[PDB]
């Protein structure tokens, strides 16, 4: 009954800005880390960013720092996540993930992704003119 | 991942992975004291006393770093030790449903 | 019956086994990069001892320099990012003469630090007096007024009866903390050329200081004329120099300051007590952090345990191992 | 506390508690040395090295906790494992004196 | 076939399982209290220096104060129960000005201390004398004649032919104890008010002295009158005030004290070789214990490990540990 | 070393070696830091610091040599733990290719 | 099937079992002898600071005495032979009044070490001169002509006029040597008797010194006449004798002293960097070692661990333990 | 054929003394601790005052500390219990209890009392006007 | 194939010397121990001098020091034995031995031999007038 659900996907114009919200039912947020991952169609998922149980960032690709953010809010239950200047290549479904696993950590992307026990639907991001 | 040929045994499945996720929680909860600088001894002033604590940083540093290492090498010879425990508590199944009628291999 | 595998090695070290080929790991570390310092994260991280203090250095707030006074904020962490600390103002000092260059590193490690607000001793009234209380142009205060370093008083002779040479003149600086905190007296001596000395003092040979608090002692000639430029000070040209020290009075103890002409006086003095966790560093602090790395500075612990520089780190910080650790994450490997 | 089904075992009994006093015995006659003050040392005038010393007796105490607990640790396994090789050699016996003609369950 | 049980759960701890439920456990700690401190079984444990003299302070045994005198019981162990030792009569001294409070401290942490038999030099003929050895009735001697403390001698000009100020005078302190043990010489300097200075030593105007030994050098300037008040002295009034300090001599090596009037040569000097193992404790010591702790005083090992305030401890003593820990003593618990 | 009733079967037997002789190159080929004097520190200048660094020395090597003696039992461990693997390794060989037709005692 | 055995019991420890009895055993340890030291194998380990400079000691070498002068060669591990080093020739030197016989041991504990080419400062126009650079017959340098220690500027005022007595002059001492690197700066005083004082400095009261650097100041009172005898000098009689101290300077940090008359001014000065491994040993070395142990001298590593007297040691070594470890080499003993 | 022997209870006024042996037969008090234990009929058998091989006392219970006093013989191979200032409560059979497990330790009562291996059969202290 | 040859051996007068060679086929002898070994007819084999893989002597008796010494050449692949001052009592085969346990170390001359997983055949050495 514990689920993720992504919303705040949509339709931007290149150089926009666009937030994406993880909101947790069935379960609580506090104490875990939120991770968020992007995949292309024909392509494999790849993780984006993640925030600890303590509210620091690990960013799991060199690419994305700067441009996107995240923020969490134990009492929304809520976690955010913050792109700014979207370029189209930004195209994705995104995911947020989390677990209880691996002390409320970040870990990498390839082994968050593999403790992740709760995954949301995903929420399409398109950047386009 | 556990089973039988085919079909899987859920909870022997769910189980190996629980052992291994008890055993990355335990390792990453582990609480070990910082180390840092002396507050009284000033540089220029007091450089005997900071070679004598950077050697007592130095030697801190390899004797944690050996006391996690044991702690890993710990972790796995419990987790590759629990192969064969889960393969015995799958063929003592095997076993006690099938009865004397059958023979072990 | 049986388990899968991914059917690939992957080597692990065991206890009492030694190595075996695993199906699966986990690995547990990563090296981190170097990037800027910042707050750590659950703490007020001092970095100024007193950031409202503007335009102020360290030394500046630690000496008591006119508009560089203030409530210094109370720290249980403290970056260390000065190795050598500056002035910025006020009367030129000769700073390398004595150890007062590490008085803000000797503060910092305190949790908490005030400035007294009673005057040690009365300056006007001390031995060889009485004594007129100098100020200078160098130093203007609130009102820009002539000022001079809240924690000395510039003791010059105020009647030319007495303006003559003296012999070394004893003085008692009481404890005036509270109990438990440390008490920091600061404390110096003016010099001049020839003349300036004999107008000023009506003595011009060098004049000899010495302190004395718990034990340890220091001694002090003075120089007459041919100084030093000027540096790290008001930017307006003096003829003299003052040289300045500190003494720490642990434990509710007296001190003793001797004496000659050109006595920079305590007045106000410092007050610190519990420890502060110290580190070096850099500023400015750019957000927070899980730890503060000597050598990577700011991070966030992503995994448990770090390869890389071990250093002296502060907060909720990953563990420096020798070799990047591996946790077993599958069954015994067997050849297919 | 060992037996049949009623009639106990004693040896088996009497061995297993051996080895629990062992491991006692073990772990109450480890040798370490204590932390006394520095002699030459003076509080005032040397309190820079004393706040090193304290230091190292703070980081020295950490260490032998972590390794007296693993002591601890590693006697409970020993322990706990010897429960199987307790009821193994239990098994061992019931069928060395109940010949080919009984069955084991 | 198997093994009976208490059929109830006890959580222990193991190094390749994790947290194992069990049959029953056995707790191998205790949290220990405090209590007043005691001797270590098994040695004599130093509290007061020579605890037959009676009357006399470890301060006043230090500085060899008059009916002070006698044998120092050897102690392999020994408790700092005077973190500011103080003296209890003889002549009034201003103890902080220098180190001296910590000599008796020093002192305990040798395993051996003596008192020389020998004087390390001849006080009368030392240079800028001949002097008369001062004495005084603060510092009453055995048959209640003035005296003054065995470490030291005061000299004073015996003739007025040479009752004059003098140039500093320089004299070699020789190491005269039994190689191996390390050397503690006690001198100081007596000052007094402007006339009786000039009635005692022809001078009245501050007197400056240094010592040097082994690379350490002190330098100290005296004090004309308005002297603080007398305390821990004699109880009688004195117009003077005595300065006193210790250097240490190591591995027989000569040290050095330059000195003008009123100068307190040593005579007496400390001898004194292997370590005690020193804790801070206090007096009195009330029978035994197995162990002694700093924070719980003296306690007897009940159990092989104990939780609570870690701390410096000497003896039979159960080790610190974090966490109360549980020897496991049944089977893997199971429910019925 | 390791047979049937006779003759000898050689890949046990030497096996059996090879594990004692991968713990004894284990155990050689250790790398621990050595203790020397602080640079700094002078004799007669600093005693009160070479006492202290005395002290870190003593509780070092106190350390590093609990360390290795556990190391020392970790591998007798595995090695008395050996034994009970290959018989059993042994006893699985002479059930393969001994058939049903026998009867294990 | 089983397993065959020598039939003979051992015993070993195991970590979760205790004490088992095995078949076979490999010790592990053994407990080495005393022998003489040795080359460290792998490195160039440095005994004598100048072994090239022949008839020189270590303290020769530091002070630069005439004929002593040289490159020293870099070396990362270093034995210090001498606690106490001795010179071996120049003018004589009052050497236990001063830290000055430790320079050579602070010197090997740096990796690379140099004398200056430039003088710090130019001596003859240095305050209170103009002055003549004197020289001594106890020094005679490469012609035999006579020579001073070249770290020093032995200072005699040159013209009558300025013959005379002098206030405490100060002169600052420049970081000369390349950032990164320890300046070791050597200075001292020489001092004569009445007479001699007289005539070479116009004034035969004793005088006064100071070094500061760093924070640490240093105060020196001269003696006139009355010296100890010569020792460890050039073997030709003399009636002045020379006092010579060191003073670090950290981090481009420029050094003070005051002074009066007798001064031996810096010339040339130490540069130092790196850091050498250093500990306890005795020359000459015999051959080579795997490993340097303070106690058992040269050794070679026979076995991975050692039992017997734990020390300070470099290079490839055993390991101290506690007890002689055994390897279990066989199966579980039983009775037969 | 090891035995421990009480002796030295019987009837004594309130306020009064007693002082209480426990002599070994058939082995040695050296390098044993000692702890003395008591029982009123129809309650838990409850611990008194233990002495370790050292000598050094453990009390077992709060109230009895100063009360009672122990110490040990090893010529005599007999440890004495000594009671002051008794009182009607006091009343109970006194056992002496002995073990070679635990290192010679004292523990506790509750611990001390399931390691013995060895109980005497206790002597009557009587606690009456 | 991997074998050791000695060679060297021969008739020698006391107090002469000789020199004995260790040469390696098959394998390299850096990384290794190489330790000398003697026996008698009707006595036990006795160790003599090893080299260590790090060029480092361990001798295997105290009575041989001075007059044996022992050199490595890795380019040559040769161990050389050095002996001096020889003794009729000197007589014997000479063997030496190799192996790739014990981390390249000489150990004693007890656990070498068992060590050993190489031996060559053997040189006499006979010392007589
Ligand atoms: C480890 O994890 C920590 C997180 O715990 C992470 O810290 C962040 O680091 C990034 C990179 O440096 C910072 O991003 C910068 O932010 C600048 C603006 O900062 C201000 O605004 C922040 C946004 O807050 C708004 O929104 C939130 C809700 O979303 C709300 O609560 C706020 O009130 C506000 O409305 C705010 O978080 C931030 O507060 C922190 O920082 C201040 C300043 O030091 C400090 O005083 C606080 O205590 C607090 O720590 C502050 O108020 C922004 O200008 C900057 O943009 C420039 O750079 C980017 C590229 O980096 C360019 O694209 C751009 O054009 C600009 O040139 C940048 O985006 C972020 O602020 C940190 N977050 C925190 C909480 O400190 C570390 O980076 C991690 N470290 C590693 C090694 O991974
Ligand atoms: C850890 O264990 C130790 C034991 O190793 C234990 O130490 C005892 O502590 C108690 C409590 O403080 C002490 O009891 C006090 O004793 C006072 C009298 O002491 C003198 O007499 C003792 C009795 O000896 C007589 O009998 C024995 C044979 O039974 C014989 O050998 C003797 O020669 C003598 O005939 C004697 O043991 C004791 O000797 C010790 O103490 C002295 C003094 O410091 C010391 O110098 C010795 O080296 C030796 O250690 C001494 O001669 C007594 O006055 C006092 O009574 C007052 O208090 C009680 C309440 O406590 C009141 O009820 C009473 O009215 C009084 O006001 C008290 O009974 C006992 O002496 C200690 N024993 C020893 C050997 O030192 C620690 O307490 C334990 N610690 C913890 C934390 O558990
Ligand atoms: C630990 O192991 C080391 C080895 O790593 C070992 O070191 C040897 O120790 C012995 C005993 O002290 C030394 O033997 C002495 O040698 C003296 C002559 O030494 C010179 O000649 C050596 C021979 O070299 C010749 O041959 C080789 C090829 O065989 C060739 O490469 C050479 O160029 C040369 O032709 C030579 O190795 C040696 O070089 C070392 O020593 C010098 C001097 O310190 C040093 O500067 C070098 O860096 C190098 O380390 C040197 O050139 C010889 O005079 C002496 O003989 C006297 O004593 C014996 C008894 O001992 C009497 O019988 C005799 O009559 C004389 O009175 C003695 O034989 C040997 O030189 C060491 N080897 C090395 C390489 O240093 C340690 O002893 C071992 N320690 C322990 C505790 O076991
Ligand atoms: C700032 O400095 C000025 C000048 O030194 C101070 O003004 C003097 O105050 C004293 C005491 O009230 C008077 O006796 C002088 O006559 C004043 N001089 C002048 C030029 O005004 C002023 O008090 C200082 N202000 C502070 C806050 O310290
Ligand atoms: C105790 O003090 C008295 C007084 O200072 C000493 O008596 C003097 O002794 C000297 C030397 O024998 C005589 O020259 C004096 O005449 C004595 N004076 C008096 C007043 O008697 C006495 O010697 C001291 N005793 C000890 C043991 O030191
Ligand atoms: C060695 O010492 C001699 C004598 O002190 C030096 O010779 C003097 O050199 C100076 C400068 O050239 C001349 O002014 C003197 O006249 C010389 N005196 C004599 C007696 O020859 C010589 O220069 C020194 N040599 C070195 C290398 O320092």
């Amino acid at each position: 009954e514990v689920q993720l659900v992504e919303s705040g996907g949509g339709l931007v114009q290149p150089g926009g800005s666009l937030r994406l919200s993880c909101a947790a039912t069935g379960f609580t947020l506090e104490n875990k880390a939120i991770g968020w991952f992007r995949q292309t169609p024909g392509s494999e998922r790849e993780g984006v960013l993640c925030i600890s149980k303590s509210g620091s960032w690990t960013y799991y690709t060199d690419s994305m720092r700067g441009r996107f953010t995240i923020s969490r809010d134990n009492a929304e239950n809520t976690v955010y996540l913050q792109m700014d200047s979207l370029k189209p290549e930004d195209t994705a479904v995104y995911y947020c993930a989390t677990t209880t696993a691996g002390g409320g950590l970040c870990w990498d992307g390839t082994t968050f992704s593999r403790l992740a026990s709760s995954w949301g639907q995903g929420t399409q991001v398109t950047v386009s003119s | 991942w556990h089973g039988y040929t085919v079909a899987a045994d859920l909870k022997s499945t769910q189980e190996a992975i629980n052992k291994i996720t008890k055993n990355l929680n335990s390792l990453s909860e582990l609480e070990v004291k910082n180390l840092q600088r002396l507050s009284g001894a000033m540089d220029e002033l007091h450089n005997e006393i900071l070679e004598l604590d950077e050697k007592v940083d130095d030697l801190r540093a390899d004797t944690i770093s050996s006391q996690i290492e044991l702690a890993v090498l710990l972790s796995n010879e419990g987790i590759i030790n629990s192969e064969d425990e889960h393969l015995l508590a799958l063929e003592r199944k095997l076993k006690k449903m099938l009865g004397p009628s059958a023979v072990e291999i | 019956t049986g388990i899968t595998s991914s059917n690939s090695p992957h080597v692990v070290k065991t206890a009492t086994q030694g190595e075996v080929n695993v199906t699966g790991v986990i690995p547990l570390t990563t090296t981190p990069t170097k990037s800027h310092f910042a707050n750590l994260k659950g703490t007020e991280t001092r970095g100024k001892l007193c950031p409202k203090c503007l335009n102020c250095t360290d030394l500046d707030v630690a000496l008591g320099r006119p508009k560089c006074t203030g409530k210094i904020p109370s720290a249980r962490v403290s970056i260390l990012h000065e190795v050598r600390p500056v002035t910025s103002g006020c009367f030129p000092i000769m700073h390398d003469r004595t150890k007062i260059r590490q008085l803000p590193n000797l503060l910092r490690g305190y949790e908490h630090i005030r400035l007294s607000t009673h005057n040690v001793i009365n300056a006007e009234n001390a031995p060889g007096g009485p004594y007129k209380i100098g100020t200078s142009g160098s130093c203007p205060n609130i009102t820009n007024g002539n000022g001079f370093f809240a924690t000395m008083a510039w003791a010059v002779p105020k009647n030319d009866k007495n303006k003559t040479a003296t012999n070394p003149l004893t003085i008692e600086v009481p404890y005036i903390c509270t109990e438990g905190e440390d008490q920091i007296t600061v404390w110096g001596f003016h010099s001049d050329n020839e003349t300036q000395m004999a107008k000023l003092y009506g003595d011009s040979k060098p004049q000899k200081f010495t302190s004395s608090a718990n034990g340890v002692t220091t001694h002090y000639v003075s120089q007459i004329g041919g100084f030093p430029n000027q540096t790290e000070d008001g930017g307006l040209p003096q003829s003299g120099r003052i040289v300045v020290d500190y003494m720490v009075q642990k434990s509710g103890k007296t001190g003793t300051i001797t004496y000659q002409r050109g006595i920079l006086l305590p007045q106000k003095v410092w007050c610190a007590s519990g420890r502060s966790k110290v580190i070096k560093g850099s500023l400015p602090l750019i957000g927070e952090a899980d730890c503060l790395h000597e050598k990577y500075g700011g991070l966030n612990k992503s995994k448990p345990y770090y390869t890389g520089e071990h250093a002296k780190a502060i907060g909720n910080c990953p563990i420096w191992v020798k070799t990047p650790l591996k946790l077993a994450n599958g069954t015994k490997y067997r050849p297919p």
